[PDB]
């Protein structure tokens, strides 16, 4: 009785390449398959894109279509699905998918971030889609007052722009101050917004940066020196500055700030660096609370005003965010898989953080129980643990503390986990782990994942492949075979990462075989890997000039870029002292890969409760003609 | 200033086609207007997405039985040699 199996993403999207994998296990000859989707309920939006399985790729294939958008733009506020019903020879196989709205990103530039009234903005306006490639569509833009009332509004169309459509306001004389907004949205998904903020303020430009960093990012509750604070100046084109400056201190907590009254001093500053204390005393004294360990949780704050001996200029820079707290490491099992396998090395990711957020590095962590296992974390803050699992059906109760020298135990950081055991079809004892190197991975070197097995020895000569697939921003980027000889335990598959796969891929596997009373079951695994976040191709900016440094104003200077050939550039230039003012809404690679990882359909970094919940964190759907088919999902984003 | 319908949690009970004309339409008209109700209600997201495929199998099934006991001058019946029966012929072409 062989099986035909559709493996499609959980959320479809509109105008876009979709791919479904079809296999069909243990098949005889060739069969031909025809996917066919319709819409839901009611019936024809695509019944194109037939193939035909030949056992030169051992019955896999895949059929990718991009579905007309219309019926669709009739009905959004409630979700809409799709039926991908698909037939193998004579029998048919269908599942019902939900579709989505969202069909690209808007990435929007300003030059500056800071305006003058009377004059004019400059903003770019880039469209792609969710592969992160030019598309032609057409947007629409409107910019919003401080309270919310549009100002403009224009259409565009980014058909033979190559994906940038350059724009302009001239801002009126008379205006609101306040933040402003743009929020663009593509003209078919009205319902996603993607938006900027640029600031309207009556401003002369500062002439030189002011940087108050903390000795350390945090401020122990119990260390009687107080806060240790260093206050440096430099002046825009690399000088040092000689002033005073004046400072103060203040609690932040939830979102009223209250000053500290005897806490304002004036420390003058040679050579452009001053350092000022804020005694414990005088943090005690100006709240109200004499509980000490009361105080915790909130933020300091430190606001830094700093005048030349000129007199002439005056520029205020503020550093927020110190937060109170008796641990300096605060510990994460945000990537850590929730469920676990009985008698498998059970990797754990703890992600060691400062308190502020940043991550941690060169930190020690080590598990409460079995204290003879200890690590080290890596450059992106993550210590790769390994505990071994005896096979018992018993949740796992797993507690990582930090383990630091020259710390005192009663100022560790300590957190809990439950994890839970993989559940197999009627106790069968059939598992899969999948066993994988897991670092910053640049693009390019390879990786050697492990189709680790464990099953009893009455059933090893039924399984001879291990299927594979790879997600990435949201669609399947490869997905073949793994052929492993009877006999044959661990099987190595050498995967050749390009920089295709940045930032993340959601590899998944699976297997199939018949046992106990001759029923059908399948067994995956899943495994989240993290890739080093750059760009899927190279640009960088350097100078001509290799001598004659400093150029004087009025110099011609020839500035070279080294870019992918047929690519476009878009150049900007903006003064330092408009980020010395307001550093705040700027554009780089970090927040890009961001907003994409923000949006995968996955949502779990591996393994599950059993083979339905695997694929569903996975972000796929796995229905076979005999009947073992994924859970269905009508929301679009996963619990909470 | 409108009234919130039917939940359809409890309209699960709502039966496979079989038996002869009559039978076939007391099969077929309840699960025939359950599914029309959820379709203009749009609730098929709770009630469970697998059995409309289902429902439009053994409706799709009914429907090729009568129309295999549709009479020669376009007539519905409860058997092929009984008298056409004017109410039934109405009903089916209600259904239809
Ligand atoms: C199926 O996936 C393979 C992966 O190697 C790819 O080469 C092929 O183009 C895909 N099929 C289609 C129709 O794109």
């Amino acid at each position: 009785s062989p099986m035909y199996s559709i493996i499609t993403p959980n959320i479809l999207r509109l105008e876009s390449e979709e791919t479904m994998v079809l296999e069909a296990h243990d098949a005889q000859g060739d069969v031909p398959v025809t996917v066919t989707v319709h819409d839901f309920p009611g019936k024809l939006v695509l019944s194109s894109e037939k193939t035909v399985l030949t056992p030169a790729t051992n019955h896999m294939g895949n059929v990718t279509f991009t579905i007309p958008a219309n019926e669709f733009k009739s009905e959004k506020g409630r979700n809409k699905f799709v039926t991908v019903q698909a037939t193998f020879g004579t029998q048919v196989v269908e599942k019902v998918v939900l579709v989505s709205l969202q069909s690209g990103y808007l990435f929007i530039q300003t030059d500056k971030t800071i305006y003058t009234p009377g004059s004019t903005v400059l903003y770019r306006i880039f469209t792609v889609n969710h592969k992160l490639l030019p598309v032609g569509r057409t947007v629409m833009v409107n910019i919003e007052n401080p309270e919310g009332i549009p100002v403009k509004q224009d259409s565009l169309s980014s058909q033979n722009q190559l994906g940038v459509l350059p724009l302009s306001w001239d801002i009126p004389e008379l205006v609101n101050m306040g933040q402003w907004k743009i929020r663009a949205y593509y003209e078919n998904s009205p319902q996603q917004v993607f938006s900027t903020e640029f600031e309207v303020k009556e401003y002369v430009l500062p002439s030189f940066e002011v940087i108050v960093e903390p000795t350390e990012k945090f401020y122990y509750i119990y260390n009687e020196k107080g806060l240790e604070v260093t206050i440096t100046a430099r002046f825009l084109y690399g000088k040092k500055v000689e002033g005073t400056a004046f400072v103060i201190f203040g609690i932040q907590d939830g979102e009223q700030r209250i000053s500290l009254p005897e806490s304002l001093k004036r420390i003058p500053i040679e050579d452009g660096s001053g350092e000022v204390v804020l005694s414990r005393k005088v943090l005690l004294d100006g709240v109200q609370n004499p509980r000490a360990e009361d105080l915790v949780g909130k933020s300091l704050y430190v606001s830094a005003t700093v005048i030349l001996h000129s007199g002439s200029d005056m520029v205020q820079a503020e550093r927020s965010g110190i937060p109170i707290v008796t641990s300096p490491y605060q510990i994460h099992f945000t990537k850590t898989p929730k469920y676990f396998k009985p008698g498998m090395p059970f990797d754990l990711m703890v992600f060691v953080t400062n308190p502020d957020g940043s991550p941690a590095y060169r930190v020690p962590v080590a598990v409460q129980g079995e204290d003879t296992v200890q690590s080290l974390t890596q450059g992106d803050g993550v210590a790769k643990l390994s505990i071994n699992t005896h096979p018992s059906q018993k949740p796992l109760s797993i507690t990582v503390r930090t383990k630091k020298q020259e710390l005192s135990e009663a100022e560790q950081a300590t957190r809990t986990m439950q994890a839970l055991p993989y559940s197999t079809v009627g106790n069968s004892n059939n598992y899969l782990h999948l066993s994988v190197l897991r670092t910053e991975l640049r693009p390019g070197e390879t990786l050697n994942v492990n189709f680790l097995l464990r099953m009893d020895r009455a059933h090893e000569a039924k399984i001879r492949y291990y299927t594979y697939l790879i997600m990435n921003k949201g669609r399947l980027l490869k997905a073949g075979r793994q052929v492993r000889e009877p006999g044959q335990d661990l099987v190595v598959l050498p995967l050749s990462i390009t920089t295709d796969f940045i930032p993340s891929f959601r590899l998944v596997a699976y297997y199939t075989l018949i046992g106990a009373s001759g029923q059908r079951e399948v067994v995956a695994d899943s495994v989240w890997v993290d890739v080093k976040d750059s760009c899927v191709g190279s640009l960088v900016v350097k100078s001509g000039q290799s001598e004659d440094r400093q150029p004087v104003p009025g110099q011609q200077m020839t500035l070279k870029i080294e870019g992918d050939h047929g690519a476009r550039v878009v150049l900007v230039a903006v003064d330092k002292g408009v980020f010395v003012l307001n550093k705040k809404n700027k554009l780089t690679q970090s927040k890009i890969w961001d907003v994409v990882e923000k949006a995968d359909i996955g949502c779990t970094p591996g393994s599950g409760k059993d083979y339905a919940g695997v694929f569903s964190d996975a972000g796929l759907t796995f229905t076979s003609s005999s009947g073992q088919q994924t859970a269905q999902r009508a929301e679009l984003q996963c619990p909470q | 200033m409108t009234e919130d319908a039917v939940d359809a949690e409890r309209l699960k009970h709502l039966v496979t086609p079989s038996g002869c004309g009559e039978q076939n339409m007391i099969g077929m008209t309840p699960t025939v207007i359950a599914v029309h109700y959820l379709d203009e209600t749009e609730q098929w997201e709770k009630f469970g997405l697998e059995k409309r495929q289902g429902a439009l199998e053994l409706i799709k099934k009914g429907y090729t039985q009568q129309l295999a006991f549709r009479q020669p001058s376009s007539a519905f019946a409860a058997f092929v040699k009984r008298a056409p029966s004017t109410w039934l012929t109405a009903y089916v072409v209600k259904v239809f």
